[PDB]
């Protein structure tokens, strides 16, 4: 069947940037192209159709180019509202393939992170673990390090974290990373610390408190 | 307006069945085609199928023939996609949306449903507290929170003060631990002065299980 490759895979670009994302046809499409938005957690938008036709609503600064097998999507100045991943797809030919999705993020001026630190609650305790969660909170970029460490001891392999999508109006992440033992293992223990290495901040930062204390 | 409202979506083990429905309104829903699109966790898009509800003539996508059946009920604006035997592979959101011209790019979309198959049996989430402390002060601002942890399937709904606080709130996509059972946490960061004025309670509701749960976070001595 026809496949759609889209490029860049992701790009960063600062507000009021142009930004250009490409969608290649294995073959001649002519011009049975449209686009998509897709924010997170939300439903895909309809952008343009017949490869350069702006859908009736959307933001002027959203524009189609191209025809055969060569695509682009264009935003004249991208707004922090913009962060998506926009697909193509060709819609002629069956099965109606869409492109796998450019995944477009804001730069912004770096922002170091809040870190804040949560010891595990005494009612989880009962329940036979313990859960210590590190929060990394609105930052900027999204590269950042969390480090645990138990009694000086660093962690590998019992820590998960999660990130948040990007925020739509300031552009900053947030993170949470969380550490899981046994009660058992949590009490053979006293000092628990996150350490958070991120470009905003000069020297690594660490938050900590003591079991016995907490 | 116009508004497309998926519902049906839910667990179901290999080889299970399900019903997933379209409520259609702000338009003539005769007028034009309706596909089902879906798109599994962390993946593209791929296109299921279309409906005429003029004719009920379908047209579906090659591998989806036997086990995806799309009809409509052209007296409620409502379209069905009866899916049998289904396979782990089918794990999606399905979207429901409008098909106007008679190509086949689509203009309007639903919220989309989810459909998890897997044998993992359904089971509520522990609500925790995330206790506030000067380790999660930082000047003018506390950090308090819940963690709500070990449920099946996804997903659970998390609110403040039921729904009256909203800014600074940030609740993180669940991750999925060894034992099979996803996690997450819910955080809000609010003014180091409100703490031991204001109550905070997380309201968790995780509709698989039927189970709803409300926690108050108060500040604690670490």
């Amino acid at each position: 069947d026809i496949q759609m490759t889209q490029s860049p895979s992701s790009l960063s670009a600062s507000v009021g940037d142009r930004v250009t994302i490409t969608c290649k046809a294995s073959q001649d499409v002519s011009i049975g192209v449209a686009w998509y938005q897709q924010k997170p957690g939300k439903a895909p938008k309809l952008l343009i159709y017949s490869a350069s036709y702006r859908y009736t609503g959307v933001p002027s600064r959203f524009s189609g180019s191209g025809s055969g097998t060569d695509f682009t999507l264009t935003i004249s100045s991208l707004q922090p509202e913009d962060f998506a991943t926009y697909y193509c797809q060709q819609y002629y030919i069956y099965p109606y393939t869409f492109g796998q999705g450019t995944k477009v993020e804001i730069k912004r001026t770096v922002a170091a992170p809040s870190v804040f630190i949560f010891p595990p609650s005494d009612e989880q305790l009962k329940s036979g673990t313990a859960s210590v969660v590190c929060l990394l909170n609105n930052f900027y970029p999204r590269e950042a390090k969390v480090q645990w460490k138990v009694d000086n001891a660093l962690q590998s392999g019992n820590s998960q974290e999660s990130v948040t999508e990007q925020d739509s109006k300031d552009s900053t992440y947030s993170l949470s990373s969380t550490l899981t033992l046994s009660k058992a293992d949590y009490e053979k223990h006293k000092v628990y610390a996150c350490e958070v290495t991120h470009q905003g901040l000069s020297s690594p930062v660490t938050k900590s408190f003591n079991r016995g204390e907490c | 307006e116009v508004q497309l409202v998926e519902s049906g979506g839910g667990l179901v083990q290999p080889g299970g069945s399900l019903r997933l429905s379209c409520a259609a309104s702000g338009f003539t829903f005769t007028d034009y085609t309706m596909d089902w699109v879906r798109q599994a966790p962390g993946k593209g898009l791929e296109w299921v199928a279309d409906v005429n509800p003029n004719s009920g003539g379908s047209i579906y996508n090659q591998r989806f023939k036997g086990r995806f059946t799309l009809s409509v009920d052209r007296s409620k604006n409502t379209l069905y996609l009866q899916m049998n035997s289904l396979r782990a592979e089918d794990t999606a959101v399905y979207y429901c949306a409008r098909n106007l011209g008679p190509s086949f790019y689509f203009d309007y979309w639903g919220q989309g449903t989810l459909v998890t198959v897997s044998s993992a049996s359904t089971k509520g989430p522990s609500v925790f507290p995330l206790a506030p402390s000067s380790k999660s002060t930082s000047g003018g601002t506390a950090a308090l929170g819940c963690l709500v942890k070990d449920y099946f399937p996804e997903p659970v709904t998390v609110s403040w003060n039921s729904g009256a606080l909203t800014s600074g709130v940030h609740t993180f996509p669940a991750v999925l631990q060894s034992s099979g059972l996803y996690s997450l946490s819910s955080v809000v960061t609010v003014p180091s002065s409100s703490l031991g004025t204001q109550t905070y309670i997380c309201n968790v509701n995780h509709k698989p299980s039927n189970t709803k749960v409300d926690k108050k976070v108060e500040p604690k001595s670490c």
